[PDB]
């Protein structure tokens, strides 16, 4: 028979880099300015109603 | 509470001329005064017209 290089059983060659879907991202971190804060609850004074 | 007291004697202006309504209570003034809303000309907004 003639020899094929389906005898060899050869391996496939591996391809640099990783294809990736993209992720969505933080809508907050754009809408809203991130304030400095020391670590803990915080506190806002809010006026509840006019006179 | 400052800046507060100063938009509270312009609001009145609206409440007393349009409306004859004290803004404190919300009641009406008691002399039955002149107000803008007084006036004959009503156009009255039916479910046709209200969208318009």
């Amino acid at each position: 028979a003639v020899l094929k290089t389906s005898s060899f059983q050869l391996p496939r060659h591996l391809v640099p880099g990783v294809w990736q879907k993209a992720q969505g991202q933080s809508v907050l971190a754009r809408l809203s300015n991130a304030e400095p804060q020391e670590f803990g609850e915080q506190q806002y004074m809010t006026l509840t109603a006019p006179p | 509470m400052a800046d507060l007291s100063g938009v509270a004697l312009g609001r009145a202006l609206d409440l007393i001329g349009i409306h004859g309504i004290n803004p404190l209570t919300g009641a009406a003034l008691a002399g039955t005064p002149p107000k803008i809303i007084d006036t004959t000309n009503v156009v009255e907004l039916t479910t046709e017209t209200l969208g318009l």
